[PDB]
């Protein structure tokens, strides 16, 4: 297939092909032109808040190792011994000043670089030249409040500006809120669905919720719960959507903050989220206050997405064009009671954990939409995403990005396809930047 | 067991063999064996009310973590260790329940298949609470669906069980350590 | 079990369940426990003429269905739901028997390995006919052979036995409802 | 490969090359060529007898809802959403007026059409044109005698043109019988075979019946039986072999109505066979009367086998080129008395079903010839299918088609790959005429 | 069992079903159980130290053959049929055990997970050998490590247990004809 | 990939891409240009020394069948029938004069001959030309001291030219002991490592021995054991390295002839190997007799390895790029006494067989060298081969080849690796010899 002319994802991101789903040779050019080139999420400040403390995080298929440094800083390398190749680090998390590679014995610090091989007098003399054999170091690491993400490619833009019109819809949460907490470990489960298909439902589905999760509305007890099988559409101006010029976006459902949380819940939250927002009116405004306690359903571009308020927090970790490992955190706001915190990340693995109800509606959308553009007589198949499509704004006086101002449609869809069609057709960032230099005509016209 | 000279043995492993080693009442592992065949036979069926009703007590925890993957050797990295899988009272377990009798769990339609395979029954009665009486037993689940899925578990089961309303012994706490740490099943939507 | 409350149970389930939750003899659920294994054991080291003669009523029916995927509120197709992998009179089961010891069955050399592991037996005397006692047990199957072909079947059985000649109980009913609908075995050429 | 020019299939069927069960790029090539071109059994009117009775079906590797129509008629259609792409339908049969899609609750009727949007007005007004967005429908569904075939290609011929002379020989039992049932559901079982190898096999193989099934013929108490371990080779003149332009051939072993069945159902099945026999001698001649009662093992090209009087009828569903997946259901005469039906339905499957012992003495053979394939220094190698060439005829004044006056030869197999390899090399069924104008000259040479 | 008549069955194995036709001792089936229970428990928890002072005799010989596959109606090839897997004493045993918990043992870190099913349990006293009693059981064992890997055996066990110091029972003979010929494991690194 | 012109092997050998661990469609180019064209290990004399006698093995991928003929040599044959292509033999030792196959009855000599068909006359006449449907055999079969070897090209350089220069290292153990015997059966195990992994590591790698192996050497009970945990580095001159023009090479570690065995055997070990080199300083010189009684770490080029004295004996059975199919054999001196063989036989098992403690210290180093090739980011990353480069030398007046006078190093793996990218970008034995031309120079540079 050449990507360079192969019309995967339509004008205005209106429809994509089916087969972007199935397709093998698309994931491998999807490792080069998606995985290797955009942000991805790797771990939170709270995960590695000593020095030596590290984590291993993947990237794409690749693996790394998350190091905090004796100056405060994070390095990542490239799980891989620079000798045969063997797979440094076996654990998950741990601290270490460290690591010595199982094989031969090679010792690499927690800062990449190769200071110590067996026996080097004797074997190698003068001869190795250990400075041009540290691991292979992530180019590019950079925080979110907390959040840290890596990319391989230097020529990134910085995280921030990457966040695009992201950013100003996150921020009263990731940093007015008084920050953030990720609250580890992960768990941890592999479904048989394309990266792209839960990436899609949480940048820009909320279609979905009232259907596909019809039974977790009715007995989980939730604040959403007028929606279970359709019975009630949310009423004029319960939200909107957005999407941005690198693909992010999000929907905001006004006012949700105790999220999918089950009745046991929900008085707290929203007592804590409303009383946090009559503090925040004074500080960032009546408007941003309200975005802080609102539920946002957001995908960070390519692969990383979360719910606000719900808590909920995901990595989409590619395997193959049908298979995906789902790793899922709780966050938590800093100043939340400890007693709150347990109970709202035991909440969110009870909804979207790898025993989630609620996560469990959405494993047979997944995985048949994904497999079937296997099929023969799908690849070539439209797959829709119009709603709303015509209504959408930019520039608005209050909300930034591509807005479509309405609770429900298919507008952060076309954003993040948009930017995934960019990116596949393009082979460098400059490529993707004279691809997206109006980007934001193409998904408000009509 | 001397967890210094046993070095790959955890302080809860070691306190949980002692109490099964000490008393072998042969009456009590037949008791707690019928307990978890009938409790597996009224899973398998799917009569999950019917396991609320005469299987689990009022005041239950029931329990399965994932713990991550630490070095054998390390003492400094302190952080939460595992997280819960399931961590439910009995009203949680009920809307579990709830959630599975739903006729828009579109999931379950055409309806699931499971087979459990119970094994490696012990019981003891507590040494304090002469009424508690701790259950170790191991499971194998297997989950069939939709022609061809096919979902194996293996989980090795902590319980406590105690005497309830009409005399009927119920589970009051459930602990699973699940052995997997990225599962390979789709998901754990299984009562194990 | 009320299976208008319990949404998921279906009225052939709901009657096995009422069986076992009665009378509870301990004696007869160890008899059931050791004729079972025996069983298992003649099986698994292919001594099918054993099993015939020895385990094996003269009225037998050995039945494993596999059951169309239907939708669970589907209330007016009508057409017959399941076919029979097995549905076997004694002379058909000595047919398959005869069929495994021939010496022309090309797919027997190198011969086969088998191993079975049988849970959660229950046991219960009919009601009406002092002489029948039900026996449920659960059975996983591995099959082994040509190097590097592996395949494990899962199951749960619902037995008559009835004591024969000499006084021997035999088998005079199996029904297995195979919980796989598409078979991921090669074939089911084991029996369960 | 180029598959224009790639000699797969020597002149008149003579060898093919052993990559043919084994090549995972041929396999995907026949998914176009073969699968998306020709005629693909779908069900019986007996399956689905009433207006919106339903089954799902595969047609290649895709997977299709087959519909009774409130006309009477049936059709087909692709098992996928025409929003996001999910499989519609997750049963295997029932009875419904339409399908609601679990993700988004978009409804289809039986028909196909999108009949019903969750809060169409609110969310797409009048911009969703339903009209365009009926599932993908299947371009022609016919039948043969009440069985049930789809093809994708308008372009195809009519199914009984497609069936060629091989629908003379399946007329006595299909239609003049009084007609035939399938008694479902179907056994369903994965063997790790190419889905040629079982094709090949009950198209044309008379030669392995004795040897491979020497066992089932011993122990199982059967009127074939005098062939068990090549004891006794059939008489003269007890049978012939066919093949015709579109690939479908069969064997004909006269006389033989009780077929694989154990001794308990033949004395029942001879005495009824006889007496229908005796009531068409008057009605379409002794010879075609001697048909319907004989043994039929016959492949409907490309996928579809049976065995008439036997009863035993199969879909070899491809899932890739060492993957298939096995669906066997029993065919009956709708005059026999329903205790009959019932004990022949259970014989079929316990002689052919997933426990089928005589279809167990088969699995080797198919799975290792198809394995082999794979295999560096077999990709190469010529299977041989030469047996009784050059003493085959065509436009016999009896007996119609390509035809080989013996019961055992291997006639049908390079009637089967003349087919094959005309279809793999051409581009559409104008070039396959063009390849087969001379198909019966081809296959009588020498 | 008439061995010319049940051709599949081997004069061995027709031996050993003898041996547990004759005298049934509920009793002594329910000790057995007992036994291999705590032993598996004991290897689950990685206590090998201790199961080797506790279930593992002196005497002990622990093996486990892989048999080369050979035709059926071979009589004429000679050679030896078999390697062994393990064929173990108690030193060797020791070796391995002292492998497992040595602190540069790196596959051992992040810490490996096992659970062990037990089943079938058979248990007869040696006729010749009042105190040397044969126990016959089938073994499941899953073994979790690395996220990802799972590997899990099947097998079944020939054992000969005798009273030790102290009087407690212990493993004098463990005899598995390992089922599988080609192992899709990454090896048998477990005791079975 | 252009494997002319790709730079898979830097110049000497040097580095490695680590793709070549990981890459299916090199994996695909391997069978061909390494399985195909070079000696692969089959048996030995002592496992098929009858007429009649037979076992299979592989041939990369393929299967064959290796049979002991009246006439006292050895032929073998691909395991497939000439007919449908069905595997003949499914059990993997016996004696028989012919091999009849399941499917049709056909029947082949053990010379490999089609001897019978059943019913050839009735059905093929005189029209079926045996003669040209024998099996298809394995070109080139020659033996080195009763160790058999195949080659399917009838190019290669005989098996004893092909040894080149490590042919004098082994001829003290496998000739001027008396001879050896292989223990079968074979233990059988499948890694997922690439093949090549476990032969580098056998052909060349002393320097994992003490770190890797720390606990099987603590705990084992060994003569290599103050090595353990890296705790001692062998004194100078404890050995040496070597490599050859065909790729195979070996490591020498002077005297330990009770290699990986458990102090249980040491002391009769070392008594027995002592007491024949004491015999052998007369016939071969004490430098070969020293030899004959020191611990050899060697590949057979491409997939055959061994540690003479420990007796252990490694096929690396090729699957694909990532799986290999891990056979097991023990070695003995015929003369030793059968219950030391015995013994012997155990203790080769228990250390390097399927549950060998040793053997397993290795798993995580293959498995995840191996499947880190498949990674995006370390496909284009080299592996590193340089310990000892520029102190190597050639036409030493007491040892052969290019050799490094020290017991670590990776001299092997250089003439390994230099020996491999010259098959890989050769079509031919000629265009490998043109490429090989100056081996020993290239490998001795600095
Ligand atoms: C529970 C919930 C609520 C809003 C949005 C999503 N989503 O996009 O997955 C999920
Ligand atoms: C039992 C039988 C009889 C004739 C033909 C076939 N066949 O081609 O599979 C099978
Ligand atoms: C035990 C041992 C000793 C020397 C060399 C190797 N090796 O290369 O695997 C192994
Ligand atoms: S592979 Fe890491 S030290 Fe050699
Ligand atoms: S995928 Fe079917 S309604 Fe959206
Ligand atoms: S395939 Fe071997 S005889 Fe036909
Ligand atoms: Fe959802
Ligand atoms: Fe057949
Ligand atoms: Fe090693």
């Amino acid at each position: 297939m050449n990507y360079n002319n192969k019309i995967l994802v339509s004008e205005s991101g209106l429809s994509q092909k089916h087969l972007i789903h199935g397709d093998e040779e698309l994931f491998q050019h999807e490792l080069k032109t998606i995985f290797a080139r955009n942000w991805l999420f790797l771990t939170h400040d709270s995960l590695i808040p000593a020095p030596g403390d590290y984590v291993t995080a993947k990237m794409g298929i690749d693996e790394v190792i998350v190091s905090r440094q004796n100056d405060g800083s994070i390095r990542a390398f490239l799980n891989v011994c620079r000798h045969r190749g063997k797979t440094l680090v076996s654990v998950e998390a741990g601290n270490a000043k460290g690591f010595v590679c199982s094989y031969h014995g090679w010792g690499f610090g927690s800062n990449g670089e190769l200071q110590s091989v067996p026996f080097e007098k004797d074997l190698y003399g003068e001869s190795l030249n250990k400075k041009c054999l540290g691991l292979k170091e992530v180019a590019r690491v950079e925080s979110f409040h907390g959040f840290i993400y890596g990319c391989f490619d230097q020529e990134a833009p910085p995280l921030m500006d990457y966040l695009g019109d992201a950013a100003w819809y996150l921020e009263p949460m990731f940093k007015h809120s008084g920050g953030l907490e990720l609250v580890g470990p992960p768990g941890k489960v592999v479904i048989k669905a394309n990266w792209k298909a839960p990436a899609e439902n949480f940048v820009g589905d909320a279609y979905h919720v009232g259907w596909t999760h019809a039974s977790s509305l009715r007995s989980g007890e939730s604040i959403f719960s007028s929606l279970a099988g359709n019975a009630a559409l949310p009423p004029e101006g319960a939200g909107l959507q957005m999407t941005s010029k690198y693909g992010s976006g999000m929907g905001v459902l006004w006012d949700g903050y105790s999220g999918v949380h089950s009745a046991d819940l929900v008085p707290e939250l929203m007592a804590f989220g409303g009383a946090k927002q009559e503090r925040l009116n004074k500080e960032i405004g009546d408007v941003r206050a309200r975005i802080y306690r609102s539920h946002l359903n957001c995908t960070v571009f390519p692969n990383n997405s979360m719910l606000t308020c719900s808590g909920v927090f995901k990595v989409w970790n590619p395997i193959d064009a049908n298979t995906t490992e789902v790793w899922t955190y709780a966050i938590v706001e800093k100043d939340m009671p400890e007693d709150l915190k347990r109970r709202l990340a035991d909440s969110v693995q009870r909804t979207f954990g790898p025993a989630g109800f609620w996560e469990s509606d959405d494993n047979d959308n997944m995985e048949t939409a994904s497999q079937n553009g296997k099929k023969y007589q799908s690849r070539d198949s439209d797959l829709l995403s119009n709603l709303g499509f015509g209504e959408d704004v930019y520039g608005d006086a209050v909300y930034p990005g591509v807005v479509g101002k309405s609770a429900i449609g298919e507008t952060s869809y076309r954003g993040f396809y948009r930017a995934y069609q960019a990116h596949v057709s393009s082979s460098n960032w400059a490529e993707f930047e004279h691809a997206s230099s109006t980007w934001h005509t193409e998904l408000t016209k009509t | 067991i001397n967890i210094q000279e046993d070095k790959l043995v955890s302080a809860h492993d070691a306190e949980e063999i002692l109490r099964f080693f000490n008393c072998h009442d042969s009456a009590l592992q037949q008791e707690a064996t019928t307990l978890l065949t009938q409790e597996a036979h009224l899973l398998d069926i799917q009569a999950y009310r019917a396991w609320l009703e005469h299987c689990v007590g009022s005041e239950v925890q029931y329990q399965v973590i994932s713990r991550e993957l630490r070095a054998a050797s390390e003492r400094r990295y302190k952080l939460n260790e595992a997280m819960n899988v399931y961590n439910e009272n009995f009203q949680q377990l009920k809307v579990r329940v709830e959630h599975q009798l739903d006729p828009q769990n579109w999931g379950n339609s055409p309806k699931l298949r499971f087979t459990r395979f119970i094994t490696n029954v012990q019981a003891a009665m507590d040494v304090n609470d002469k009424e508690l009486l701790h259950i170790r037993s191991n499971v194998i689940l297997h989950r069939a669906r939709r022609g061809n899925q096919v979902d194996v578990f293996y989980a090795a089961r902590e319980d406590k069980w105690k005497r309830g309303e009409g005399g009927v012994r119920k589970l009051v706490q459930r602990f699973v350590d699940y052995p997997e740490r990225i599962l390979q099943t789709h998901n754990l939507m299984v009562f194990l």
